[PDB]
């Protein structure tokens, strides 16, 4: 710090949030540093009372933290280098805009939508990692459609996982892991090819410290992060909570209500000749040791009939706790793992 | 049925 009025990033990305992040008055310039910094936000374990709970960890050594209660009612505390613990409820409507802002799941009467601040796939890929971070409305259980019902539940995650690994956005702990980082990953985990399943010694006992080493030592992150990272990895449950975030079968209750617009979308776009979905991940292991993903899977889709000729894109996230005791196993994560669906949808402006 | 809908994107396409 070298400036009395200058605020860490935790605090800079507060401000923004409750402001509103739609804001007209942004300078562009500030609508891109803003959601450089959005993107440090990471969903984590939630606790009895919140409907989820965001973290994030900037590298100026500020930390925000934010908690929603089912209530809806926030709590952000924001830590700094110098040690100020910032703390601020909003109980009143004060948290109206903020909500829209995080990766949290809302109950909420009809779909939520909405607005970045899209040809080829690098873009695709951006607005994703934007939604991500966005909030979703909450997909009602229907037995028609939970992947976890019926005859052969979470059968694909090896080979989902096998392809999908290299080619998603993915975060451990706030760490990112790139493409070449991944790639050592799913080599870790005995994923060679599409039918392979894991060596048994990771199933047991996680990957191998010396992989969880490299694979830290090739990723994003702050050295402490790094470093809780590679305890996760050689856990047994890293495994698990790895391979299911790439279960495929995760959009099937979003895509329920929009395949009809997904297929338009494919069509409308097939007249310019594509890829359609991407991926994006976060795990997070609480320092009291919880693990939590939360999976996002965007997609490109037609507006309804009010809006033709609009394509945006649907973000569906799938959440959950992987309990301490649950090995990468079909029979053994159907009955132990909780998935919570929700979905958004985001358009562009203009 | 329905994931039918979904192409995934892939590293390896210039």
């Amino acid at each position: 710090k070298k400036s009395w009025d200058e605020m860490s990033c935790a605090e800079k990305l507060f401000k923004v949030l409750s402001f509103g992040l739609w804001n007209p008055t942004y300078s562009r310039s500030e609508r891109q540093s803003f959601q450089e910094l959005l993107t440090v936000l990471e969903p984590v374990y939630p606790l009895p009372n919140e409907l989820g709970r965001v973290s994030a960890r900037f590298s100026d050594g500020s930390s925000l933290r934010i908690s929603v209660t089912n209530s809806e009612l926030v709590e952000a505390e924001i830590r700094t280098a110098n040690n100020e613990k910032i703390t601020v409820l909003l109980e009143s409507n004060e948290q109206n805009r903020l909500l829209q802002s995080l990766p949290i799941d809302r109950h909420m009467p009809y779909i939520q939508v909405h607005r970045a601040l899209l040809t080829d796939t690098t873009s695709m890929r951006n607005l994703l990692g934007f939604t991500s971070k966005l909030s979703t409305t909450l997909i009602p259980h229907n037995a028609q459609t939970d992947p976890l019902s019926g005859p052969t539940p979470f059968s694909s995650i090896f080979m989902d996982t096998c392809r999908g690994l290299g080619n998603a956005k993915l975060s451990l702990n706030g760490v990112d892991i790139p493409a070449n980082a991944q790639k050592l990953l799913r080599d870790a985990l005995g994923l060679k090819d599409t039918h392979s399943s894991p060596t048994r010694n990771v199933i047991d006992h996680g990957i191998s410290r010396h992989d969880a080493e490299q694979i830290a030592r090739e990723s994003s992150g702050s050295d402490k992060q790094k470093a809780e990272v590679v305890e996760f990895l050689c856990h047994p449950e890293a495994a698990t909570a790895i391979c299911s975030a790439f279960y495929q079968s995760f959009n099937v209750p979003a895509l329920t209500l929009t395949h009809e617009r997904i297929s338009k979308a494919s069509e409308y776009n097939a007249e310019r000749s594509t890829p359609n979905a991407c991926i994006n991940i976060s795990i997070s292991q609480s320092s009291d040791g919880n693990i939590y993903v939360t999976s996002h899977t965007g997609v490109l889709i037609m507006a309804p009939e009010d809006r033709p000729n609009e394509m945006g894109m649907l973000t569906n996230r799938t959440s959950y706790e992987v309990p301490q005791g649950v090995k990468c196993i079909i029979d053994e994560m159907v009955s132990a793992l909780q998935p919570r669906y929700a979905a958004s949808e985001t358009y562009l402006q203009n | 049925a329905v994931l039918d809908v979904l192409k995934f994107y892939d590293s390896n396409t210039v």
